[PDB]
């Protein structure tokens, strides 16, 4: 029932890797359904562009902490969209944030999900109940330290960090 | 502190 997908990094155009997900398909159906049509660009926005995650970028890197994207509408984490509307309900918090490597999807408070989400870097307990965690970094975790090394502390990325391809797999 | 928010990052 679970699918897969996607992602090749490149920083500053110079490509790191692909990063593979495998994705709760079972457990968040339709939470892991919106990150596979972002994936393929199947569906059209609000606006008039497709909903894709192609050129979007990591606006937000924090080291021992999270790498957070997806925002494809404003790219510094105040917007995104999903295939169902601006926005949509938690699906459940069966899934915690017990290990590194998990996609989990960042939001603004309760029933606020979008298209921006984190990949943690290591466990996250104080974000259980609070984010929807729909995914696993299956192949590529060495891509995901690699960006790693691109954040600060405050968050902020210097080097572009983007998606350039990604697709179901 | 340390969350994930889309729009006001907290402490």
């Amino acid at each position: 029932k679970r699918s897969k997908v996607f992602f090749d990094i490149s920083i500053d155009n110079s490509n790191a890797g692909r990063i593979i997900f495998e994705l709760f398909s079972d457990i968040t159906p339709r939470t892991c359904e919106n990150f596979r049509a972002l994936c393929t660009g199947e569906k059209i926005g609000s606006r008039g562009k497709n909903l894709h995650y192609k050129n979007s970028i990591f606006h937000r890197i924090i080291p021992q902490f999270m790498c957070q994207g997806g925002d494809i509408t404003n790219g510094n984490g105040s917007g995104g969209e999903s295939i169902y509307g601006r926005s949509f309900t938690d699906e459940n918090f069966n899934m915690k944030h017990d290990q590194p490597g998990l996609l989990s999807m960042a939001n603004a408070g309760p029933n606020t999900n979008s298209s921006q989400f984190l990949i943690t870097l290591v466990p996250c307990p104080w974000l259980d109940g609070k984010h929807v965690v729909f995914g696993k970094v299956i192949e590529g975790m060495n891509v995901v330290r690699e960006m790693e090394k691109e954040g600060a502390k405050s968050g902020y990325v210097k080097r572009s960090v983007v998606i350039t391809d990604c697709g179901e797999w | 502190x340390l969350l994930v928010t889309a729009g006001l990052v907290l402490a």
